[PDB]
């Protein structure tokens, strides 16, 4: 991993089915620009689940559960990444961590922001 | 008797009885009696006279196909590569004391500044240049950005299928391609753009403004990158390309620039900047990584233990010099540790003897060398053009010249029709190959199949493209070329005692050095594997 490259999420909290929540990332260090920015969530009791990505090349991708109602975005310039969430669910209740991704620099993990979603 | 057959005895070799002298074969005789009465010529012209005398046999016997003759004249044409070698070796010329370093394309590291220093240190009578290109400092950046940035996109995609056994290593770099050729595209065409609005923008003003405005880098971090780059290399005796007014005119420039500009190959520029500059000034041309020759009869009172290699007991001397002199700081020893201490003990008793460098290295002193020929570097693989000697303007310089140029013209003849269709990575290979294909013959086959490989240089395994072109079989070519009295030599068939002919001698270079051994490195497919490997781990760590 690449320890000169450190990521802070924030933005969680406990939102109210069918709400709004936006997460952002700020991300220090020179690779940002050349990395993948991705999104993670670990939801209680299960496994960490992949969310989104949006590589340096332009391309953004998100998981099945989560089309059509999150956006992921990018900024070169800021060194940040946003999540912006609606329509959220009770089972989009998770810890989220973003995550640049380097294989020549290395990958390095913000240690997250919970969101809970009610009902 | 060692000297070539006079008139006299080739009449007699060559005789058929009841065949009159032909107009063509009396055209040998003559040649050959001119030769012997040019003891006051130069080599160069001596040379000239046994490749007229070579092509006069050669259309006597294509004249008369089956002249009685003709199995004399063949015995004749070996006596006359003899006499080359003979010329060769029997006039020599002062070699111009230059030591020649090339390091283009980005900053020099201190690893280069400190072999050059030992070269430095024990030939104070020879001038020294470390070419370098003042408008072009930031290409390796330029590299190192566009291939980083595609490699991660690439394993992005790869994300769900990673124990997809078809998601391989073959995968990987054919897809990364994709992208590295798009943005090489780009960036050529953003190039010829910016050039015909301002031709006064050199290489990195255009590399630095494209590098802000597709990857966010900062101009500012740019521009005290070139100063740092600049202040180094002309403190540690640059020479600039851009001052090298007979290569900039030259055939050879354009050659430069393509692989400098356009497909970012630094090792391929150096290759045809060497040549060139040897051409143009003489002396000897030497890869960073090299380091001088140990003194003979240093290391003679210690015998080599039977359970190494003679290239683990070569990088041992190195080390054993490195570790007591300190010549050069944070030198491997990881080949001496594994020694006895009877032998380490060995080592350092007899480094300790020593009070001077110039009792541990040797120095280059006068050299000489044949007006005909180039020496280069042999490795257990063959000639490698890591090190070089010659005379000024010598005629092989001229003809390694010549070779990389007409390969090149080979090359671009159906290179640059295919690119221009501007079609993706695949489709423009496709059709350059198919382009390359066409124009292949028996003489030139397996050129060609590497030349079709040239797209594919250092971003895939199995690519030997660049030897083919500017390195080593261009120089054997240019050996073939001297010794058959011909240009332009397609098929080698020289062999390894052919070329030994051309040998720098064992004691004049350090070949088996850290970052030599280090660089022997082969990109093979096993070592393509274990990169993708390696990218794919650093990718995905944590999830």
């Amino acid at each position: 991993s690449n320890s000169q490259v450190q990521l802070v999420e924030s933005g969680g909290g406990l939102v109210e089915a069918g709400g709004s929540l936006r997460l952002s990332c700020v991300v220090t260090g020179s690779s940002f620009s050349t990395s993948t920015m991705a999104w993670y969530r670990q939801p209680p009791g299960k496994q960490r689940e992949w969310v989104a990505s949006f590589t340096s090349g332009g391309a953004i991708k998100y998981t099945d559960s989560v089309k059509g109602r999150f956006t992921m975005s990018r900024d070169n310039a800021k060194k940040m990444t946003y999540l912006q969430m609606e329509n959220l669910k009770p089972e989009d209740t998770a810890v989220y961590y973003c995550a640049l991704h380097n294989a020549v620099s290395g990958s390095s993990w913000g240690r997250g922001t919970q969101v809970t979603v009610s009902s | 008797g060692m000297s070539l057959v006079n008139r006299k005895q080739l009449e007699k070799m060559a005789n058929v009885r009841f065949r009159t002298q032909e107009d063509e074969y009396v055209a040998i005789l003559d040649a050959l009696e001119e030769y012997h009465n040019m003891s006051e010529n130069t080599v160069v012209e001596k040379y000239l006279k046994l490749k007229d005398i070579n092509s006069l046999t050669d259309i006597y016997i294509d004249t008369y196909k089956k002249s009685g003759r003709n199995k004399a004249l063949k015995k004749f044409k070996e006596y006359l590569v003899t006499e080359v070698l003979e010329l060769k070796n029997n006039n020599l010329t002062p070699v111009e004391k230059n030591l020649h370093f090339v390091w283009i394309g980005g900053q020099i590291n201190d690893t280069a500044i400190n072999y050059i220093n030992q070269w430095k240190d024990v030939n104070s009578d020879y001038n020294v240049n470390v070419f370098y290109d003042s408008n072009a400092f930031l290409i390796n950046t330029l590299k190192k950005t566009v291939v980083e940035s595609a490699i991660n996109d690439t394993l992005e995609s790869f994300r769900e299928n990673l124990n997809d056994p078809r998601f391989d290593y073959n995968k990987f770099f054919r897809k990364r391609m994709e992208i590295i050729y798009d943005k090489q595209k780009n960036f050529i065409n953003y190039y010829k753009a910016q050039r015909e609005e301002n031709p006064e923008l050199i290489i990195d003003d255009i590399v630095k403004t494209y590098l802000s405005n597709e990857y966010s880098k900062e101009i500012d971090e740019l521009n005290t990158y070139i100063e740092e780059s600049l202040n180094k290399i002309t403190q540690n005796s640059g020479n600039d390309v851009r001052n090298f007014e007979e290569f900039k005119n030259g055939e050879s420039f354009n050659l430069y620039e393509q692989e400098l500009v356009e497909r970012w190959n630094l090792a391929a520029a150096s290759d045809i900047l060497r040549i060139s500059a040897l051409k143009e000034i003489g002396g000897m041309y030497l890869d960073v990584d090299m380091l001088p020759g140990i003194q003979p009869d240093l290391f003679e009172s210690i015998e080599k233990p039977s359970s190494v290699t003679v290239d683990f007991w070569e990088m041992t001397k190195l080390e054993a010099i490195m570790k007591y002199k300190e010549y050069i700081p944070e030198y491997t020893s990881e080949h001496f540790d594994m020694l006895d201490e009877e032998v380490q003990s060995s080592f350092e008793s007899v480094l300790a003897s020593k009070s001077d460098k110039s009792e541990i290295f040797s120095s280059l002193g006068d050299m000489e060398a044949s007006p005909l020929e180039v020496k280069i570097a042999f490795n257990s693989k063959g000639i490698i053009n890591q090190g070089l000697i010659s005379v000024k303007d010598s005629y092989c310089s001229n003809l390694i010249v010549k070779q990389i140029e007409n390969r090149y013209k080979i090359l671009n003849n159906s290179l640059n029709p295919a690119i221009s269709e501007d079609n993706d990575f695949n489709t423009t290979t496709n059709t350059f190959i198919d382009s390359i294909m066409a124009e292949a013959n028996a003489d030139n086959g397996r050129f060609m199949m590497e030349l079709g490989k040239y797209l594919r240089v250092g971003f895939f395994p199995d690519v030997k493209t660049t030897i083919n072109l500017s390195g080593p079989e261009a120089y054997a070519a240019a050996y073939q070329d001297l010794l058959m009295f011909k240009e332009g030599s397609m098929n080698i068939h020289l062999i390894e005692a052919d070329l030994r002919n051309f040998e720098i001698s064992k004691t004049n270079i350090s070949q088996s050095t850290e970052q030599e051994m280090a660089s022997l490195w082969s990109f093979d497919d096993a070592r393509a594997k274990a990169q993708f490997e390696e990218y794919k781990r650093n990718y995905f760590e944590g999830s």
